[PDB]
């Protein structure tokens, strides 16, 4: 009964979303903890938790880590993260006791700047080459090195955009992509942070709407909701 | 982020409803990004509109009972008060120009 | 003897580049035509040719298409390509007689602009969400729908950057990534275009250094080489 | 893209080596992006430096024999001539400011 992906990858993108739709319809009724739990043993080998360590990493990390102690938390260090972000990571990894897996580029910041230069100034294609070598490739390498078939991510339908095309469960790169706190909203996250004594990212309480990288990389529908009426 | 006359459910009666003059209230929350987004703008407005307008901020997180009193549908919502009585209300994150226009037009 | 990828994906990223290194060392001595030919039957099922239809698409398209008539040419139409680019495609597909496979988003330009808005103005994360829904996802869907295990691309070690970490052959998403005109330089491409009566992209001869998308998306080491001395 | 006094191997002797005045030669090629990148700049310079400097462009594609004559290592290379005799040479794509400075300093 345990899901077979070597057969799911032998299926088109639509038969996939349709076949999986029957399973997702069920995951839609369960809570974030139930989804992680369901995923724990209904899906196969190696479960990883990739985080960006931004404004709300503390939620998914604490939740998933409590459920599964010393879980491979993947952190693709681009090389130019905010200083306060690193300290936020080193603060969490020690507070939450995480099995941190750091994955940076094949070359360093100085190496990339000498080999290619400031890619972010070189337009979209440059930013693409930047994101490919700093985030994409490192992640693709992380999944393989850790031999994962299941991968948890703290994505929400709210952050930038992940409307009803982003199911709680999915298959990105031959790996079961799981998003527990998908239907969660800013209130629920803020409340979770309060109830568990977890703090927001040090920068969020200054002005940085959505921190990530520094080097001209980082700098919200006009509203949020108390629920329309 | 937020540095102005911060309100509560308790102070609402005196500091706003019983305040002599014009008061701009900003119903916000720690989680609403677009709310924290207008914080610096409100600070700047508080500086320039000194003497004429009293800028205030109410956090629904610990002060929920007052949002329903003015039919707040979804923070960031700005409530302009003129001698305890509500004048106008703006919903969503706005720019410095749009905020000035919103204020000026009603203030008079 | 025919290469097995279901075992190659059961190998880490480094054992992969090392095991494949012995094969690439051989592909390095052959010409673009020899690499495509070698790939034709040493690698498995469905061979696709994804193109961006930019400044030098005419090269890879003509070369690979002549080698293999009516080959699945993948064109992920973002929705905001340059008008002259479309006519360049429709001009080529008719001139070269290509089996064109168009793959656009799940939603249209107006749909995306109403659902999310102008993502390109929303910073890098917005551009990422844009590139994911307009290029990445559509491509990942193309490979599956066309059931490809081998994929040819007209990439060069010269364009933006693909130093000795981009082998002639590779495995991106469980598919043999092939890059025939990899060691080629601007001269060789220009000469190929001349020798075969193929023309450059209509915009290249105006100012657009590297055309792609329009909407504030599109607008070269100081030198090129006659060969240093 | 390119709109100026276009040269060839044949005209090099008369239009440059036997030209009375200062001539800036741009050894370029159709494939070198950074070469086509400076085309508009050279056009603008040709407009402002009219009368004083004669701007020219040589395409190595069909006129290869002249690049080796001045030891060209890799287009875009700019060769400044003063009465048939070569003055200075700049390699790579340059900005309008850097081009002006390069010209002015040697022109005098």
């Amino acid at each position: 009964s345990k899901l077979d992906l070597n057969a799911l990858n032998e299926l088109p993108k639509v038969d996939r979303i349709l076949a999986l739709a029957e399973t997702n319809a069920e995951l839609e009724k369960l809570d974030a903890e139930g989804r992680v739990a369901w995923a724990l043993d209904n899906l196969p080998g190696e479960y990883v938790l990739s985080s960006s360590f931004g404004i709300q990493a503390a939620v998914s990390l604490h939740l998933v880590n409590q459920i599964r102690p010393d879980i491979p938390v993947i952190l693709t260090d681009t090389g130019y993260l905010f200083p306060e972000t690193y300290r936020f990571i080193d603060e969490l990894t020690d507070k939450l006791k995480l099995n941190l897996k750091v994955y940076r580029a094949t070359e360093s910041a100085a190496w990339q700047e000498a080999r290619y230069g400031k890619l972010w100034e070189q337009g979209v294609e440059g930013i693409e080459k930047y994101n490919d070598i700093n985030k994409v490739e490192p992640m693709n390498r992380a999944l393989k090195e850790l031999n994962a078939q299941t991968w948890f991510a703290g994505l929400r339908r709210e952050q930038s955009g992940s409307r009803a095309n982003l199911p709680v469960l999915a298959i990105q790169r031959g790996v079961f992509k799981v998003l527990p706190i998908i239907d969660w909203d800013n209130r629920t996250i803020y409340q979770y942070l309060q109830k568990h004594g977890l703090k927001y990212h040090p920068l969020w309480d200054e002005g940085y709407l959505s921190v990530g990288d520094t080097h001209t990389t980082r700098k919200l529908k006009r509203e949020c909701g108390l629920h329309e009426g | 982020s937020d540095k102005i006359i911060h309100l509560t459910d308790d102070s609402f009666d005196t500091d706003v409803l019983k305040a002599d003059g014009a008061i701009l209230v900003d119903f916000w929350a720690e989680w609403c990004g677009p709310a924290k987004m207008i914080a610096p703008i409100l600070d700047e407005i508080a500086d320039e509109y000194q003497g004429k307008l009293t800028v205030a901020k109410l956090n629904i997180d610990q002060n929920p009972g007052t949002a329903p009193k003015y039919g707040i549908r979804g923070i960031p919502t700005l409530l302009l008060f003129k001698n305890g009585e509500v004048a106008a209300t703006k919903v969503g994150a706005l720019s410095k120009g749009q905020l000035k226009e919103f204020l000026d037009a009603n203030l008079a």
